[PDB]
DNA sequence: ATTGTGGGTCTTGAGAGCAAAAACCTG
DNA sequence: CAGGTTTTTG
RNA sequence: UCGUCGGUUCAGCGACGAUAAGCCGAGAAGUGCCAAUAAAACUGUUAAGUGGUUUGGUAACGCUCGGUAAGGUAGCCAAAAGGCUGAAACUCCGUGCACAAAGACCGCACGGACGCUUCACAUGUGGAGUGUGAACCUCUCAAGACCCACAAU
């Protein structure tokens, strides 16, 4: 059962003004991030005391003789519950299970120095459990959200009766998904209320859980954003990044202006040292991350479609870790891995495994006679084989190499 | 004010015994600064239930407390170690009990301090310039069999030569330093600090 | 421009996306 | 009692 | 030329705002100003003398939370309360269900038409999907590299 999430935006509270309910959220993210950071903290303490304990005594610490509780959770959710008694609790014990579980899983890496210790920034997302959300669609088409934001304390304080109730705006394949949950194929795990800064607009970031020979080979070409080639078949299809190279122009043209405009005198903007004299800056820089993200998406979209549509039930790519060397191709210090983890995660809802192969000499091999010369590429563009006279596309040759099966096993005794 | 220069040579031994030195007091350092994070902390009575009187400030207790486990430290440099970990815990105590900032922390490869009377810079007729480090203390010379001003050779070039032959003229006066190791060019550097008008 | 130092961000990776029992509120 | 709803802990 | 709204990201379209790469408000760890020299290390028989620079209170140049322009909306009855009606956002028509200022309304469902783009069969017919087009697992934390200020050059 694959995890998946989708954004639905809340237009307004229930019985709630929106003076009320964004002191309650921004409180409520308070508490969250003070859970989260002295959560850590008391795994700290307690990773600390026992390494005391075991040099003292020869031997590991018992949480449940010393903390009371079997596990660190339980003793941190104790000391918590005093000072985050406004969150529900289990949204709390979940936030506590995040910080906690974090911090156990990197211990060793704490320990011997490898890894700071985690700590956690303000605008931090508001953890919802599964049965802390219901969706209910009305008579009149709109969907409402109850959400157990609250503690009984916290419900008396505020005087909010029940689950506090808001609208949100359920459409598009929201609408699909959304309808899809309530007709119980989706199941709804643990989700958050994020805010988007840029719009200033509220979202439920649902988190729903559901049940989802011939090999593809992609190359990142140096002519073309990407390339697939299709063992016993001579398929061709590829991605050309026109629109990348015409927005990179232009966010370079704009960087490249904001910051020489940067050192210029401003009042207002430099009166404040820190998020002003910045905000222009992560404004574009929050654009090209997004057409990246969104560029990303259509292209392992269009993979994974292509996948399908040749029936391939495996593919083949590179593994970057040592293309990042060379990172001389068409796309110029592209996210690599986002695309990467797209094409993976699109694959496995299509049922296509995914394989990652060494870049090893790919491209100057031939794919056809198998022969293999650090001078066999000519030109910037073209591909010419000698021991066959083979003219292709650069890009075509190394995806077909990419494509066959063990080609970097192959390439390996072939170079030895 | 810090120029960084990188050690070809250790002039008085051989590189593999002052890279073992050199990791050993980085393994003593990285422990007494989380040894005084700790001892910071439950100064400040930040510690919980189930977890010391007789010292005027924190930086007492934790140098007299870490003091018998790096013993291969110089006194100093230790004390600089510790001091640099409960400045660190000082400035940001305040976050920690609100529960933004959760615990400071420090890099495996973690610099090696060295107080202002442990570096002397001089200049050979050849035209190595040589550096003199305090880098241990006595146990760890009666351990290790070594001097205590161990010497190693730098390259001083360009800004570098003018920084170095400032500090040699008077001009420029050192101050307290760090030896660093960089992975991705495996060298080993000496960070000095200078103050001047 | 190049080495560093003191403060902030990209691109890579990793982990996750709880469950069960009981007391309180409610019906 | 009955059933959700929090709360607490493994 | 850049943004805002029209559900989410990137484009288009409609209507708007730009001095927003703009202006402004309060609190506060750095930085500065007062006292103030605490750890720790040395030389030295000790003494003594050095380097070293701590603890509180201030301000606010720099710092932390913020604010600030941006689609359009139909009126009556009733002493009042309340009631009736039913306006306005990315095709049109009909019905039904909603809704009187509003960060919160302009919507939804069904049927028909029109347009689009996919398949099948002999330009045409049938079937499918959709209403600007394409997509639409994210969050968190760390690591390595990048950005700003400083010294030498
Ligand atoms: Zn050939």
């Amino acid at each position: 059962p694959m995890i998946k999430v989708y954004r639905y935006e809340i237009v307004k509270p229930l019985d709630l003004d929106w003076k009320e309910f964004g002191t309650i959220l921004r409180q409520l993210q308070q508490e969250t991030r003070f859970a989260l950071n002295k959560a850590t903290q008391l795994a700290w303490e307690w990773m600390g005391f026992s390494s005391d304990y075991k040099d003292n005594h020869g031997e590991y610490p018992k949480s449940k003789d010393i903390l009371g509780y079997t596990n660190v959770h339980g003793y941190a959710y104790h000391t918590i519950k005093t000072k985050a008694y406004r969150l529900n609790s289990g949204n709390l014990s979940q936030t506590i299970k995040r910080a906690t579980d974090r911090f156990k899983a990197y211990q060793k890496e704490i320990l011997r120095g490898d890894m700071s210790i985690p700590s956690y920034k303000r605008d931090i997302p508001l953890d919802l459990i599964k049965e802390n959300i219901s969706v209910n669609r009305m008579n009149h088409g709109d969907y409402i959200a109850s959400l157990s934001l609250l503690s009984n304390p916290a419900k008396q304080e505020m005087n909010v009766k029940r689950k506090i109730s808001v609208i949100i705006i359920v459409r598009g394949a929201g609408k699909t998904i959304m309808d899809r949950i309530l007709s119980g194929e989706y199941q709804v795990s643990a989700s958050q209320i994020i805010h988007d800064d840029r719009k200033n607009k509220w979202y439920l970031n649902i988190s729903y859980d559901f049940e989802p020979n011939k090999i593809m080979g992609i190359a990142l070409g140096v002519a073309v954003a990407v390339y697939m080639a299709f063992q016993h078949t001579p398929a061709r299809y590829k991605l050309e990044g026109g629109e990348i190279e015409n927005f990179r122009r232009q966010v370079e043209s704009r960087r490249i202006s904001m910051l020489r405009q940067g050192k210029y005198a401003g009042g207002a903007r430099g009166g404040h040292g820190r998020d002003k004299r910045i905000k222009p800056i992560e404004q574009l820089r929050d654009k090209i991350a997004n057409f990246r993200d969104t560029t990303n998406h259509r292209y392992s979209r269009y993979i994974v479609d292509m996948a399908i549509k040749e029936g391939c039930g495996t593919i083949q790519m590179e593994d970057l870790t040592n293309i990042r060397d060379i990172g001389s191709r068409f796309l110029q210090n592209w996210t690599y891995y986002d695309l990467q983890q797209k094409i993976i995660y699109k694959a496995e809802e299509a049922g296509i495994k995914v394989i990652k192969i060494d870049p090893q000499y790919t491209s100057q091999r031939c794919s056809e006679c198998g022969n293999i010369d650090s001078g066999n590429r000519i030109g910037q563009a073209i591909f010419k084989c000698r021991a066959c006279g083979y003219e292709a596309n650069a890009d075509y040759n190394a995806a077909r190499n990419i494509a066959i099966p063990n080609i970097d096993k192959i390439i390996a005794e072939s170079i030895k | 004010k810090v120029y960084r220069y990188e050690i070809v040579k250790p002039l008085d031994l051989d590189w593999k015994e002052f890279g073992t030195i050199l990791r050993q007091l980085q393994q003593e350092t990285r422990f007494a600064l989380n040894k005084a994070t700790q001892l910071a902390w439950e100064w400040m009575g930040f510690s919980s239930d189930y977890k010391i009187l007789g010292y005027t400030n924190v930086h007492g207790y934790a140098y007299h407390t870490i003091k018998t486990k790096a013993y291969r430290l110089n006194s100093g440099n230790l004390s600089q170690t510790i001091k640099r970990a409960t400045d660190r815990f000082k400035a940001y105590q305040k976050e920690i009990l609100r529960g933004d900032m959760s615990i400071p922390s420090y890099k495996r490869d973690i610099p090696l301090d060295l107080i202002k009377e442990n570096i002397s810079v001089n200049r050979m007729n050849h035209g190595d310039y040589i550096a003199s480090l305090s880098l241990l203390s006595n146990p760890a010379k009666q351990e290790m069999n070594v001097k205590r001003k161990i010497s190693v050779i730098i390259i001083v070039r360009g800004a570098g030569k003018t920084i170095m032959d400032r500090i040699l003229s008077g001009e420029y006066q050192v101050s307290a330093s760090q030896i660093i190791h960089d992975d991705r060019k495996n060298k080993w550097y000496l960070n000095i600090s200078y103050d001047f008008e």
